[PDB]
């Protein structure tokens, strides 16, 4: 049957993607929705093989694949709000690779996303993903401490700090994680008295 | 139509299926009169309904206060029985109230005991409380913090807004969507 | 059409339909005697209804105050317990008298229980305490707090302007609207 | 035409239709004997009727003055116990006299209850009190104020005009006018 | 059926909308509405796709979009009083965007609001938005500090304040955030002791 | 049938007002007739649609739109006596609009105002304001301090006050919001001991 | 087929077949009547279950604290009893608490019993308590660490950001899959 | 029967390999699903020899046989990620194999994993092993002291460390095993008070 049906009754929550291995794939939001799509193709039946992707665990997937046939490369996250095509920031400052095999690095993440037409490899600066993480940082007014390091900032956040600070800081770190992803900027929320 | 649990008293069992119905298997609640309640699921979903009752340790316990445990009915009744169940009073009576503001749906609200301070032969402690609540989607967290915490330090004698701690979070997604029987 | 609820008695029941046609499910107050009251609603519906048994926590808990657990039936009642029936009768009763202030139309109030006074041999501490208070539409909330903060400061021995939490807030949107059946 | 609220007694049953027919819905305060009375409303105001039953939290919980929390009946009945029943009968007698002064068509008063002067070994406090009146339209509120104040400083012994809270508020408009039947 | 009937007896209250890309639109008003309406499609059937959209919940579905698609972008918050279309704040003064590149974004928004005929981008100066957020928190009478920071100001309230004037902020606060939205303005209603 | 007798027996608290989009209006006036006919609309059958205006709310929905499309704007409160056409009342001293656009002002608020004529726009000084609000004020014999701002002052009335004057404060303000609203003179009656 | 346990009871058994479907072997909750469920297996699986009964000390011993060990039935119920089932209805008081958080499966509490303070003569030891929570899968860990530590900080008197140790784990992986009848 | 369908329903969770010794393989991923595939092969029947392999357990398993036949090998770990062929890393510079017997040493592998097609034997130098591995955990603001020695790291880890701390530490040791492998760095978290 239409797989579009086999879900719940809202289309728009879901987006089923004819991946190019035979497989067909379905693109959850959250963790609600994939245990909504994962227990369909386990319970019954789909008359083709069927993957339920997510946005933060196939983001999680490919680095498993990139930390060993990619060691010492800088980037971000991969992001699928068009699952169609990916948009995989990179650093532009701490990767040495040249415009050929980073093309080559377009293809080989092809073979890991089937439902992925092609790989939109964009690049960003270290100092602006450091500026917006601490340029809102001090604007929720936390106290800091910008430690730097070679490959990689540290924000760490201390004192006895009360509710209505500790509740800010983590609308901005879920909010910055969700946006950058947590490969360049740790955030060391470390709360303890005076 | 496979049987998974038996005997749920009435708040119990509606529960269990608020869980399932999140996870996207359809539940039956069967009464079966004064032997309680029944919840059945189908036969390609017993199989992932029994994991989420192990997750959420369904069926829930009864939920508990501290009163419970000092029922008073004929025994004499020390002086630290009285206190447990005069605070543990205080505990269900502020969480009835901040259930009752502006776009709270739910709320906890705990006392800390300093029970022996008249067997030590010294001055109490401060009162520390902490609290939670669940608002609605939209409301903007950040400022209903200080409504709860003025209201509640004026609840108790010695206080401060620092021994209050309020951790507040909005409500889930709604689950409005039925979950679908499965295809044979 | 499918059974949600059974057994509530009436002010439980009547709550339950009012969260519940709120959130745009028709629900039947089904009486089943002494049994009883029956909430019944249907089956497409049956899905989203219980989600938001769960959230509300429905049926609400009867609402406690805190001499209810003072009863003094035939039992010598030490002095704490005096006074802990004496300040949740002066509680229920500046409850029902901010009521039937002007457009005033639900309210809450808690003392501070400075209880062990006498036993640490100390003078008492100052009385604290909070009150909620449900305004209409279109009152100029900001000043009817006053009104209120002067009214049960002499309510009380030792209270100033700063031991008094006053959180009020308007009503919610009129729910006048009906839901509707499902289509078939 | 569908039941609202069963088992009334009489002086709850007669305020729930006074706040729903002034909401425009008409009921019909239906006695079933012994069995208390019954509000039914007709079916499309049955929605917005189950609104107005929540935000007032209708039935009326009894009016509780501090006295009925002290009964007396063949206990022996501790100090507190009488100065609490002593100023508790004080309120109401204070409320059924500024009833029957020119004008007002009820009252309130509350007493500071300064009950453990003796067991701490100290003088006692002031005594603070409050007051509530409803007015007839038309009366200039701004000078009622002083009559109040003047009556009820002298009814206790060591007050001020500064430990006196009156406010007072004119009636709502009047609801002499018939809701209707809904339209078929 | 239609479904400004299978909605509830009142008409006035949600606005449909039939969007450009064969799905339906309903338009709440806040969030009980929301549940009203995703009520109706979700218990039952209406012929055709429909989806109901918020004015605080689509504004920030798109600034999950806008993020990845425009980092760097100074923008206040998206409007829906007339949600045929939509009036759509910029900071005249954060943003270096050509007048080409602003009529492509009022086309790229479009491709997210399928029911919007097009978008309305006018720019706000960043001195009038931190000006009325101070020159109604001093005419509340509120003790605060204004700390400006490259790219937002933040005014933290604090003391210990009492009833009258912990009201008189937040209807202010949500008065603000109504208007000009949270993104360049934080209020930090931080209430301790003295 | 006639919604003149569809509302209640007593005809001159309602006055139906038939505005130019087809929808009929009904003009209450204050919170219990809104409730009194808002009742009568939703829980049964006019034969075209209707909906209830208030003076104090409609009022309030002018300025949700109006705060988008015209922004630093100094109003004070639109005026609802006789409801055929408002009178909407504006800072003289604080609008730099010219008398075109000012017309045209008039035409933008009868789209939100269908059953209004015309809006009758005047202009009031903002001293004759904060005149009448403080040549009232000492009249009651209150206490207070008028601290003035750039658009805007601010009463704050501090003290023990006690009940005789407590009351005469209130039905001044109240008195006073009814006549000018609360946009340009904010009462701030924060009561604390000595 | 074979017969694998006999008279457990129902929570006992719907967690020995979470933990057999677990590791790919089904079972079949087989009612008893008054006499209990039964569990049984097939033939080629007697082995391979009756070795996970060992390793898991299935079926669950009943869960425990603290208070069920003071029941004070007609007892004197000496200080030290009241103190053991006051703390331990504040351990299930927590634990029903955490539960209600955002993404918080399953959580529990132990509290420090500093009980003989007043026995020795001793002003008594700070509060040291211990907390477990299972979470969702992708919620980042290392930032729900500070909520339940700043949560119950205040639900007692005298603790630190230091006397507090919760150790938080994601759950694991979700079983939602049929394990398979033997082959034939 | 197929063991594609005798295992459970879903397909992608095992991966089945035709090795050259007529045994079957059948490739898990964690210890769940080898407890899964290893109660499939051993309760019945597949009507040939089948065998479940893991990725951190056939990895031990080579080490076993490894230390005999090359002891004074200075490898990381074996990579299972495309189970046909793994990548097997070396140390680039604690190896003095020749090239020649360097292709003997991925045809001795090849005798202990049929369903191996080439082993991919790659070099990492031991000084970007260390480096990720404490310029990770610095990252997170972890105390330590690195100590060096002929052959290998050693980051010992030590004081009271409260539990924000000691969770970020688990999940960068756990993400660096499994990518490293433990034979070059160890982590000690050595847990005592002052």
């Amino acid at each position: 049957a239409e797989l579009d049906s086999l879900l719940g009754q809202e289309k728009e929550r879901f987006q089923v993607l004819p991946g190019r291995d035979k497989m067909l794939y379905v693109a959850a939001q959250n963790e609600r929705d994939t245990l909504w799509a994962r227990q369909v193709l386990a319970r019954g039946d789909y008359d083709k093989n069927a993957r339920v992707i997510n946005e933060n665990e196939e983001n999680k997937r490919i680095s498993i694949w990139l930390d060993t046939y990619y060691p010492q490369l800088a980037y971000y996250r991969i992001h699928f709000d068009e699952p169609r095509k990916p948009v995989f920031w990179l650093s532009r400052q701490r990767n040495t690779m040249s415009k050929k095999e980073l093309e080559v690095l377009s293809q080989k993440l092809r073979a890991l996303m089937p439902y992925a037409d092609s790989v939109n490899i964009t690049l960003m600066d270290d100092v602006t993903a450091a500026g917006q993480a601490e340029a809102g940082l001090k604007q929720q007014a936390l106290p800091y401490s910008r430690r730097n390091h070679k490959g990689g900032v540290t924000f760490v956040i201390q004192g006895a700090l009360d509710d209505v600070e500790i509740l800010r800081a983590r609308q901005f770190v879920d909010s910055y994680y969700r946006t950058w992803g947590g490969r360049y900027v740790q955030f060391a929320i470390e709360l303890k008295d005076d | 139509d496979k049987d998974l649990l038996k005997g749920l008293d009435q708040e119990q069992a509606n529960e269990v299926i608020a869980v399932l119905q999140m996870h996207n298997i359809e539940a039956n609640k069967i009464d079966s009169g004064k032997l309680g309640y029944s919840i059945t699921v189908a036969e390609p979903d017993f199989t992932a309904a029994v994991y989420w009752i192990k997750t959420y340790q369904l069926p829930p316990r009864p939920r508990v206060e501290i009163a419970q445990m000092f029922p008073a009915d004929s025994l004499v009744s020390s002086p630290r029985a009285e206190k447990a169940r005069l605070y543990s009073a205080i505990e269900q009576r502020l969480e009835q109230s901040l259930q009752t503001m502006e776009g709270v749906l739910s709320a906890r609200v705990h006392i800390s005991y300093d029970i022996d301070a008249g067997e030590n032969g010294r001055p109490p402690k401060p009162v520390h409380l902490s609290a939670l609540a669940v608002y609605e989607r939209g409301s903007p967290l950040a400022h209903q913090i200080s409504d709860i915490k003025r209201f509640l330090k004026n609840s108790f004698a010695d206080v401060d807004y620092d021994n209050i701690s309020v951790v507040l979070s909005e409500r889930s997604d709604a689950q409005l969507q039925a979950p679908g029987t499965p295809v044979k």
